[PDB]
RNA sequence: GUUUAUUAAAAACACAGCACUGUGCAAACACGAAAGUGGACGUAUACGGUGUGACGCCUGCCCGGUGCCGGAAGGUUAAU
């Protein structure tokens, strides 16, 4: 289908229920017959500037190969989730399973 | 869509229609009607209280759901109807269990799209849910003032009310006039702008196009005699006095708000 | 009507006398308030439309002596 | 308003004081809740002679059942099942009758006017301390769990 | 179109259009010593008042006066 690279920044009060979200967001991708390539929970992280008057966030990197109908659905799942502050769905030409620079 | 009428007679010269083809070209739903007798602007004493009301085409009251109570039952819009009582077109909704109601139709809601009230209603136009569950920043209409009372804010043709803030138990609403009124967060609010947004684009075009709606002619005050209006008299056209109502109250600027009970719910007046 | 149920007050009519003694007829309305009184012998609230003199009287005689007048007067409560 | 007292009120006296109160505080709160009698010369002799210590038989068996409404609730296993959205975002909020329906089934058949809440909504799923005022003298600490549906 | 039934049918009133202004709803306002009712089973794209009176090109300068609106530090002033 179409290859995307979704990174989203979870409010750090909801860091405990970050796998409570990825058990759905991945399941909407693998449940729409679309693969998931890499899933790298980056963990809590200091921000370079305070978004929404707070200085840390729990990041999640998730490459996705999905048809585009379940990604606009997924952006509107980040949009009305009041936990995830920022999402960023970048489109990538190929599926990269090679690990991040910020896993090491 | 508006249709500029062609000038085949004076009084069709300036008429600009609002031709909506989505509206139902047939009878309304007969159980949801009741009698709306006219009054002519006359109270129980029989006196004219409000002036310039009388005449016009006969109407029947559509029992429109403003309270929107059927929680957790999805409903599908069966058709859109023309409502003579108001400036927004209404929508015959058919619930799953079989009850038909009317609602004020939102902006994009046409026949087939499934709406749903409740607390868990999906956030898309048509859905009514309490304003502690609506996200801050969205545009809602049919907003209550007290919970369970019925929709009272943004209930006209193309009006909407933004939820600018939520601080605890009250939400601050940028109303359609510009007033910032605090309504409780338990009050229901139907999503989306309300439907007939091009209603202000119509031109009545002729004098008897207002008499059809029950707008008797408005005699301005500076023509009357001095016993009839404060603006009377003059051996010519004389108006050497400050513009007042027929009862002496100033018009061109004087604020006549006397409600000190609910000054607490008002963050700002309008500009 | 503007009648305090306890003290039997009533609007009396006098004059708005002014600085040049112009007499226009006015009314002296009593200070009636509709109040829920705790009747301890019945344990229900009796709403008496009572003035503010008639709440000084109820706080003096007690509500059970006042409501024992309103029966003998022949008045509902 | 010279008034007599029948229970200790927090900042004017104990049972059996002749305290000046403002005349609406006795007319609306002290006498209609039975904490007082208007101090007429017929009610001085009725109380300060007869029931000067006979009320301490009754006002202390009013609070003898206080701990019997509290100390038997040493289980502290209360669960309310309400529908939520996801990761909080509660569909059905837990009120005070909602706590007083699950303290009801688990322990005391408790009145709903006792539940003291610092929040009042309990929208977020999790543990929450729910203190009580089952008498105006000794207070409780029962922590009620909200569990998703 | 309307109007001085019974010396004035008109350039007068109306009018669609425009603007100002009030009005957040138990609305403003009106009729009522009050209850209430009209407004309206309408909710600012709504309603009341005011002036102008389709349409086209347009609506300039003055806030000293007289009102209105916003200010509230000072002065002066009621019952108490
Ligand atoms: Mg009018
Ligand atoms: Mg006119
Ligand atoms: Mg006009
Ligand atoms: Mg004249
Ligand atoms: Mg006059
Ligand atoms: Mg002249
Ligand atoms: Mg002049
Ligand atoms: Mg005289
Ligand atoms: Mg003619
Ligand atoms: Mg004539
Ligand atoms: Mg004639
Ligand atoms: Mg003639
Ligand atoms: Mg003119
Ligand atoms: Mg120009
Ligand atoms: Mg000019
Ligand atoms: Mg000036
Ligand atoms: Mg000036
Ligand atoms: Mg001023």
């Amino acid at each position: 289908m179409r290859h995307y690279e979704i990174v989203f920044m979870v409010h750090p009060d909801q860091s405990e229920q970050v796998p409570g979200m990825i058990e759905r967001y991945t399941a909407a991708i693998t449940g729409a017959e679309g693969k998931i390539h890499r899933l790298e929970d980056w963990g809590r992280r200091q921000l370079a500037y305070p978004i929404n008057k707070l200085h840390k966030a729990h990041y999640v990197l998730m490459n996705v190969e999905a048809p585009q109908e379940v990604i606009d659905e997924l952006e509107t799942t980040f949009r009305f989730n009041d936990a995830v502050i920022r999402s960023m769905v970048m489109r990538t030409k190929h599926a990269v399973t090679e690990a991040s620079p910020m896993v090491k | 869509a508006v249709v500029k009428c062609k000038p085949t007679s004076p009084g069709r010269r300036h008429v600009v229609k609002v031709v909506n083809p989505e509206l139902h070209k047939g009878k309304p739903f007969a159980p949801l009607l009741e009698k709306n007798s006219k009054s002519g602007g006359r109270n129980n004493n029989g006196r004219i209280t409000t002036r310039h009301i009388g005449g016009g085409h006969k109407q029947a009251y559509r029992i429109v759901d403003f309270k929107r109570n059927k929680d957790g039952i999805p409903a599908v819009v069966e058709r859109l109807e023309y409502d003579p009582n108001r400036s927004a077109n209404i929508a015959l909704v058919l619930y799953k269990d079989g009850e038909r109601r009317y609602i004020l139709a939102p902006k994009g809601l046409k026949a087939g799209d499934q709406i749903q009230s409740g607390v868990d209603a999906a956030i898309k136009p048509g859905n009514t849910l309490p304003m502690r569950n609506i996200p801050v920043g969205s545009t809602v209409h049919n907003v209550e003032m007290k919970p369970g009372k019925g929709g009272q804010l943004a209930r006209s043709a193309g009006t909407y009310v933004q939820i600018v803030a939520r601080d605890g138990a009250y939400v601050t609403l940028r109303l359609r006039s510009g007033e910032m009124r605090k309504v409780e967060a338990d009050c229901r609010a139907t999503l989306g702008e309300v439907g007939n947004a091009e209603h202000m684009l119509r031109v009545l075009g002729k004098a008897g196009a207002a008499r059809w709606r029950g707008v008797r002619p408005t005699v301005r005050g500076t023509a009357m005699n001095p016993v009839d209006h404060p603006h009377g008299g003059g051996e010519g056209r004389n108006f050497g006095k400050h513009p007042v109502t027929p009862w002496g109250v100033q018009t061109k600027g004087k604020k006549t708000r006397s409600n000190k009970r609910t000054d607490k719910f008002i963050v700002r007046r309008r500009s | 009507s503007r009648v305090c149920q306890v003290t039997g007050k009533r609007p009396v009519t006098g004059n708005n006398r002014s600085h040049a003694l112009n007499a226009t007829k006015r009314r002296f309305l009593p200070n009636l308030h509709s109040h829920r009184f705790w009747v301890e012998s019945e344990k229900r609230f009796v709403t008496l439309r009572v003035s503010a003199k008639g709440m000084r009287v109820i706080d003096k005689k007690g509500i059970d002596t006042v409501l024992a007048e309103l029966r003998a007067r022949g008045e509902k409560y | 308003m010279q008034v007599i007292l029948l229970d200790k009120v927090a900042n004017l006296g104990s049972l059996g004081d002749q305290v000046n109160v403002k005349a609406g505080y006795a007319r609306n709160f002290l006498v209609p809740q039975g904490k007082a009698v208007p101090a007429t010369k017929k009610n001085i002799e009725f109380f300060e002679a007869r029931r000067a210590e006979l009320e301490a038989k009754l006002a202390e068996v009013l609070a003898a059942a206080n701990a019997r409404a509290e100390k038997i609730n040493a289980l502290e296993t209360v669960t309310i099942a309400s529908k939520a959205g996801d990761e909080g975002k509660l569909f059905g909020s837990i009120g005070t009758r909602d706590i007083a329906d699950a303290v009801t089934a688990a322990g005391v058949e408790v009145a709903k006017s006792e539940v003291r809440l610092p929040n009042g909504v309990l929208r977020t799923t999790g543990e929450h301390e729910v203190s009580f005022q089952v008498h105006s003298e000794v207070f409780a600490k029962v922590i009620v769990n909200v569990v998703a549906e």
